[PDB]
């Protein structure tokens, strides 16, 4: 006997995420309402046209069986009804898988063809056949709790009008966190990356929290707010745990800015 | 003019001479010499080459008006390794 | 000096800087800096540089930001602490 | 200028005042201006006495168009009414570069006569302001031989007409210049590419890449947890050295590494021994000699076609190719024969040498010469006449084509046939149609593939929808094999025709998808050749994902293909990625020897060249097509269509047709005397800059690299400082650099 | 603005089409993990539903008899049960060991398939998938440690060959340390830049766990 070898290079999921998939139709330049971008959109079109043709043709003299409505029924035949909810432990095979179920028991079952094979990774929560627990699906893991906890979802209404006498600071929190984003093509240009990090320190009530709520009111990121006392946890390695975590949200929403408010409280306080 | 040949020859980069560079010989004479003489007059040992004329191999036995050999003809040098007699004996 | 002057090539190599820039002064400017300090400077001076609206870092863009990281950040650094340690 | 305005608003300032157009707006002035070409194209020929006024509407709103930075604007008028040509009357200095630039990125999509019409406008206008380089690249794209002699005899500067001579070079066009023409001499060399191998070398020194590497480095055997594969390793030895001239494994004493391969083996072993050696042919025959006199069949024959691919992209004055390839082309044994027309063809890939072609055709049609020698013969025959139309080859390529027997034509190397057909009147378009009808007369289905063939030569790298549309048709009715040969030449069709520009070659790809979804096995099968001939050299990860998924296919043709096409996806790129899947696949297809070999041919061709060469056809920022190597990729993939006989069975030595599309990823900056020059420059993957006004960048995430520096697929380079300005404006290949007098004022 | 009507005009009829491709071919779904259709091999699908059988993950515990020709497998099957099989006929005697993960059927719970050992999946990604994009060039004036490190942690996996010649046993432990940011990470991304075998990154803070003795388990998974 020798253990299967998997073709894909590599154990974890494709980074990219939120494509717009097969809809990524070409750039086309320039954008100005011009002869050669209405000629590019025509040659699109035609490429379109034919591919439109090409398959009402397939699809025409394809048997009765193999129908796109036909192959989505017989896709719900094979996952059935219900989809029992378990957890991807091991990928032993291109099609084959070890997981576990709710129940805390491991199945060696085989990953059928219709799954997103580059959704899955060891953790994962996969969608699994009812009687036979083959992996019939990937679950899409709902937004956790604590994603909402820290995104901050409506912007707050103070402004940078709002904030009187930090000009300085102003331009200097602008240059990192707001110039990068808005006009990228001056970093670019000078070949430099933006200011990594910046941290505002001074005596309390002097505006930090103010100018963090102005940036948060004028960008286009994904804004993360995290107090340094909320990074101390009941339990051992929970706190490098939520520290992991929210970095790894802070990547997934991408761009995104991590806002650890009164860091220093983490320490400070026993 | 008077039947002597004036036949531009090529030389291997690795001998650092003038790659344009000319001969001067009659057509009476046969490859072999034509090798010699080529061999000599530009520092090259004459066992190691092979000469290409008219874009064909220099036949070593026939002369060079019989090869088809002409005026301003284009010559070119091969450095060999291994002796043609060695090559072939050699395994 | 010859690590910091090396630094100073590698981060400053995609900089559009001037044409006469002294990084061996530079590197001689902040004797005791790590290399984190270094690109520091070489992104404060590319950011001086932008600030003014222009498209090339002087060394003057250099020196000030010599100043503000290695001297005015100097309050902050971990290399006096950290030394003890190493 | 509110309502529709048919034939209104132009009538009244027809009829009305005549005076500046611009005094009533610009917005107006738009409006008349689209309207003028709505009524001209209403305007029949009668109407002729219509268009008085409209002249003189159209030559004043062209300056006032470039006055306000609106030159694209300007140009689609003169577009629609077909009257482009008194545009160059009206260029100025501050402009000719954008409407130079807007024109020619329109020629990829207007078509027949159009296509010439503005190629030549936006010539004339570059030849007005003597900017003599983008002049002839885009001549070059006219493939107007007269007109690249006129170009390159009008310019007075000796060092632009080098930068010429150097471009004139690598897109593989030559010119005999007269000895008049001052300094004739090194202007020849530098066309001829004889200083490419030295140029190369002192790069690689620069780089510190001329150590050899034994194929056991890419294998990497050690991290993993036969005749073939003697043969695979040979080909990864030849692909990952190619055009150094140093190896570990045949350089030095190779004859025990060379009859470690049995059979056809020896024969691309050998030859393999011709790659390292490649643009090298002083040196390089100076290693071939040595195996020039083995007397073992296979041997001779591969040095034979190893001193082909030795003297593969560089013209000898004195042909050496031609004197050792001569005598072997009507040898008794089939062998020596394969070896000399390869070689041969390899060789002069592009020169039409009425010469070489006179010697090499009887061959064809000779007794004893083999359909294999019949079918090498005609890829040769093309690859030497590529593009040239040349009536012997085509009158000789039919007569051996209807000659054989319908029994005879069901062999897989007469589909190498039309293919040198085909390669004869590789994008020369609508010539076809006399040679269509002399092909409806061969019986069938081989009347189908090679019409198939050649109509999609001919249309190689032009983008007609039109051609795309019939060879889908050709697609859309599927077989239930014998009948069906043709649908894997129109897959490869649709990447040869979309390949020219590149929107046209991404919408491609989608329908490459569905080929691959509901087409047939062997329509399936050609899917893979199709996505690396589109995407040869580039190795974006859509493509690369795409054939991953059908590299553990259940049709063995189909992972065959995939897996060769990963490898010329990635080929010559060094990519870390697309090393590590041939690894993983060479792990999972360990027990297949077929399987294993395709992945060990992929492995070479990733690391080809040790990473600095590219077979990519399109040089010239994309912009110009290299007809030898289109040649020598469609004569691979064309012959890997029946990779179980060709590739996997005894003629895998037609691999060595990717010698053919070998050509440098190249930055080297040399000063005004031809010596090397470093130079600070950036490198960054290229923007499109067509439209936005004043100075956009043109690269974006660039990195400031020495210029000896190896270009990847769509990266541009711009010279960081201005202490020096180049003679052209395409940083590729060899560019030649001159002291700024404004710098260092 | 000439062409803007017939920008839009053709826009809109490019998205019609794309919608109208969508309808044929697929796209759609994906929060319930589905692939394409063009990936889709139903029959295949419905073969292996069939004829391949799911297997429970057990382990093997002790074998009874293994010298005789009937030898017991005693198995425990995780949290469901502990029973005593015997192989399948299709696999080897020696194949399955005490102590190692066997997959076994639902109805005889017969050793069908020897397994992979269980690894905390936590400690699967700590594995380097992606290289860093940073090189040995990129680190300067640590000439001699760059060195040093590449000969321990680079040279010995690239060219071992001029390491068992001479009998020679390389160093297999290296401690980078100085002062923050003078370049220890930098230098380890580098190593996982240029490194070819399997490159793990464990960061200490990842070793403490909530429990007592799981720090130490990940450690030996590890
Ligand atoms: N410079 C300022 N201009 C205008 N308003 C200000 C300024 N500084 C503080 N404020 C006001 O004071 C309020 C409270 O200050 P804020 O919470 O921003 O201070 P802080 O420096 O972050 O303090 P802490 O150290 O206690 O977190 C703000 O919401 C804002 O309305
Ligand atoms: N020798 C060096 N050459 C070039 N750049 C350097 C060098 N040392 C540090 N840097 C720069 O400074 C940064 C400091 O980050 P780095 O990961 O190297 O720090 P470190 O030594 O691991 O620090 P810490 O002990 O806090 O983890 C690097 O990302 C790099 O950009
Ligand atoms: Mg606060
Ligand atoms: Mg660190």
């Amino acid at each position: 006997y020798e253990p299967p070898v998997p073709t894909r290079v590599g154990k974890k999921k494709k980074k990219t995420k939120g494509p717009d998939a097969a809809s990524k139709l070409p750039l086309v330049t320039p954008h100005t309402q011009c002869r050669l971008k209405l000629l590019k959109l025509e040659r699109i079109k035609d490429y379109l046209l034919m591919e439109e043709e090409f398959i009402r043709n397939q699809e025409q003299m394809k048997p009765l069986e193999e129908k796109q409505e036909e192959e989505r029924s017989k896709v719900d035949d094979l996952r059935g009804t219900p989809m029992s909810v378990g957890t991807l432990e091991e990928i032993i095979d291109d099609n084959h898988a070890i997981v576990s179920t709710s129940v805390g028991s491991e199945h060696y079952v085989s990953i059928l063809s219709f799954v997103d094979k580059d959704l899955l990774e060891p953790g994962c929560s996969v969608l699994l056949n009812h009687k036979v627990h083959a992996v019939i699906g990937v679950l899409m893991d709902d937004t956790d709790p604590l994603v909402t906890v820290m995104k901050v979802e409506k912007a707050p209404q103070e402004t940078y009008a709002d904030i009187g006498g930090l000009d300085n600071q102003i331009q200097e929190i602008k240059e990192s966190v707001e110039l990068p984003l808005t006009h990228p093509e001056y970093y670019e240009e000078m070949g430099i990356k933006p200011p990594k990090g910046v941290i505002l320190y001074g005596p309390p009530g002097t505006g930090k929290t103010l100018l963090a709520k102005a940036v948060a009111n004028q960008t286009s990121a994904t804004f993360l707010r995290v107090v340094g006392s909320e990074l101390i946890q009941k339990y051992l390695g929970d706190g490098p745990k939520l520290v992991r975590e929210l970095f790894r949200v802070a990547e997934e929403h991408a761009p995104s800015i991590v806002f650890i408010d009164e860091i220093d409280a983490i320490g400070t306080k026993r | 003019t008077t039947g002597i040949a004036t036949i531009e020859v090529f030389l291997p980069p690795r001998l650092k001479k003038d790659r344009k560079n000319l001969l001067e010989t009659r057509l009476h004479i046969t490859g072999r010499e034509l090798r010699s003489k080529i061999a000599e007059t530009f520092g090259l040992q004459e066992n190691y080459i092979k000469i290409v004329i008219n874009k064909k191999q220099l036949q070593l036995g026939k002369t060079l008006e019989e090869q088809g050999v002409a005026h301003n003809v284009k010559a070119m040098v091969l450095e060999l390794k291994q002796s043609e007699e060695d090559a072939r004996k050699n395994f | 000096l010859e690590g910091r002057t090396h630094i100073f090539k590698i981060h400053a190599r995609s900089m559009s800087v001037e044409r006469d820039i002294r990084f061996e002064l530079l590197a001689r400017l902040c004797p005791n800096s790590t290399g984190a300090e270094i690109r520091s400077v070489c992104t404060e001076a590319g950011m001086f540089a932008i600030r003014a609206r222009r498209k090339i870092a002087t060394e003057k863009d250099f020196l000030e930001a010599v100043n503000k990281v290695i001297k005015s950040y100097a309050k902050f650094s971990a290399t006096p602490r950290y030394m003890t340690y190493n | 200028m509110t309502m529709s305005g048919e034939r209104e608003c132009l009538k009244y300032r027809l009829v009305g005042s005549q005076e500046e157009l611009a005094s009533w707006g610009h917005e107006y002035v738009r409006h008349l201006a689209g309207e003028v070409a709505k009524e001209w194209q209403e305007l029949d020929d009668a109407e002729k006495v219509q268009r008085e006024p409209l002249l003189t509407l159209v030559k004043e709103i062209v300056p006032y168009n470039m006055a306000h930075n609106a030159e694209h604007e300007a140009c689609d008028l003169l577009m629609e009414i077909e009257q482009v040509d008194m545009l160059e009357k009206d260029i100025d200095e501050n402009a000719y570069a954008k409407v130079c630039l807007y024109l020619t990125s329109c020629v990829n999509y207007v078509p027949e006569p159009e296509n010439s019409a503005l190629l030549r406008c936006a010539l004339g206008v570059f030849r007005k302001f003597s900017r003599f380089p983008e002049a002839l690249r885009l001549a070059l794209m006219l493939n107007d031989m007269e007109l690249v002699e006129d170009i390159f005899t009008s310019c007075k500067d000796v060092v632009v007409q080098k930068q010429m001579a150097f471009m004139l070079g690598r897109h593989g066009v030559f010119l005999e210049l007269s000895e008049d023409v001052e300094e004739y001499e090194d202007l020849t060399e530098i066309m001829s590419n004889v200083q490419l191998n030295s140029n190369f070398l002192a790069l690689a020194r620069e780089l510190d890449i001329m150590e050899p590497k034994v194929p056991d480095d890419i294998y990497k055997t050690h991290l993993e947890n036969s005749a073939r594969m003697n043969l695979a390793s040979s080909f990864v030895n030849g692909f990952v050295n190619a055009a150094f001239g140093q190896d570990k494994l045949l350089t030095d004493d190779g004859n025990k590494w060379l009859y470690k391969n049995k059979d056809h083996g020896m024969l691309s072993a050998a030859a393999s021994l011709g790659m390292i050696l490649l643009w090298d042919v002083d040196g390089g025959l100076t290693q071939i000699d040595k195996y020039l006199y083995s007397s073992e069949d296979y041997i001779k024959s591969g040095a034979l076609l190893a001193c082909g691919i030795v003297n593969s992209g560089v013209r000898n004055e004195c042909d050496p190719a031609l004197a050792l390839l001569s005598d072997y082309v009507l040898h008794n044994s089939n062998t020596m024969r394969l070896g000399s027309i390869f070689g041969l063809g390899l060789a002069y890939a592009g020169s039409n040498r009425e010469d070489v072609l006179t010697l090499l055709l009887p061959v064809m049609g000779d007794s004893k010469s083999s359909m294999e020698v019949a079918g090498v013969t005609a890829l040769a025959c093309g690859m030497i006449a590529v593009g040239s139309c040349n009536g012997d080859v085509t009158s000789t390529i039919l007569q051996t084509i209807m000659e054989k027997s319908e029994t005879e034509l069901k062999d897989t190397y007469a589909r190498w046939l039309p293919l040198g057909l085909g390669l004869n009147h590789l994008g020369k378009g609508e010539a076809i149609e006399a040679i269509l009808a002399a092909l409806e007369v061969v019986s069938e289905p081989f009347r189908s593939f090679a019409n198939t063939l050649v109509d999609v030569c001919a249309y190689a790298g032009s983008g007609n929808v039109l051609k795309v549309q019939q060879l889908l048709h050709i697609c859309s009715e599927h077989f239930d094999a014998d009948m069906g040969a043709h649908q894997g030449v129109a897959v490869l069709g649709i990447a040869l025709i979309a390949m020219g520009e590149e929107i046209g070659a991404e919408m491609a790809l989608r329908t490459f998808g569905h080929l691959l979804r509901y087409g047939e096995p062997t329509l399936r099968r050609a899917v893979p050749l199709a996505l690396a001939l589109i995407s040869v050299s580039n190795p974006r990860l859509n493509i690369l994902d795409t054939l991953s998924k059908f590299s553990h296919d259940a049709d063995p043709e189909v992972s065959y293909n995939s897996i060769f096409a990963m490898g010329m996806v990635g080929s010559g790129t060094n990519n870390a990625r697309l090393a590590a899947m041939l690894r993983q696949l060479a792990q999972y297809h360990a027990k297949d020897p077929n399987n294993l070999f395709m992945v060990r041919l992929a492995q070479g061709l990733t690391h080809l060249g040790k990473g600095t060469l590219t077979l990519c056809p399109y040089h010239s920022d994309r912009q110009l097509m290299s007809q030898v190597a289109v040649a020598g990729l469609l004569t691979v993939l064309v012959s890997f269509l029946d990779v179980r006989n060709i590739i996997l069975g005894k003629s895998h030595y037609v691999l060595y047709g990717l010698v053919a599309a070998m050509q440098p990823r190249m930055l080297v900056t040399f000063d005004e005397e031809l010596r090397p020059l470093p130079v600070s420059v950036r490198v960054g993957q290229a923007v499109d800059v067509v439209g936005q006004a004043g100075k956009p960048k043109t690269i974006t995430g660039f990195q400031t690299h020495t210029t000896p520096v190896l270009l990847a697929h769509g990266e541009r380079a711009e010279l960081a400082t201005e202490e020096f300005l180049p003679v052209t404006p395409i940083l590729e290949g060899f560019v030649i650099l001159r002291k700024n007098p404004n710098y260092d004022l | 603005s000439t062409y803007s009507r017939q920008i839009k005009q053709v826009e809109d009829d490019i998205q019609q089409l794309l919608k109208k491709i969508n309808e044929l071919t697929g796209i759609k779904e994906s929060d319930t993990g589905l692939a394409p259709p063009a990936l889709w091999d139903l029959a295949a699908d419905k073969q292996t539903l069939q004829s391949e059988q799911p297997l429970q993950v057990a382990r093997c515990t002790k074998i009874i008899n293994a010298d005789s020709e009937d030898p017991k497998y005693i198995i425990n099957v995780k949290q469901f049960a502990k029973f005593v099989v015997d192989l399948s006929d299709q696999v080897a005697p020696t194949d399955i060991e005490e102590g190692m993960r066997v997959g076994v059927d639902r109805n005889k719970y017969q050793i069908h398939i020897p397994l992979p050992p269980k690894i905390d999946p936590t400690v699967t990604m700590m594995q380097v998938e992606e290289k860093p994009d940073v090189t040995y060039s990129d680190v300067g004036g640590c000439k001699e440690q760059i060195e040093k490190l590449r000969e321990v942690v680079e040279t010995p996996l690239l060219h071992p060959e001029r390491f068992v010649n001479l009998g020679i046993e390389p160093p297999k432990g290296v401690l980078l340390f100085g002062p923050p940011g003078t370049g220890k990470t930098l230098c380890a991304r580098a190593v996982a830049n240029r490194t070819d075998a399997c490159f793990i990154r464990v960061i200490g803070s990842e070793l403490v766990q909530k429990y007592v003795g799981e720090g130490a388990r990940m450690v030996r998974e590890l």
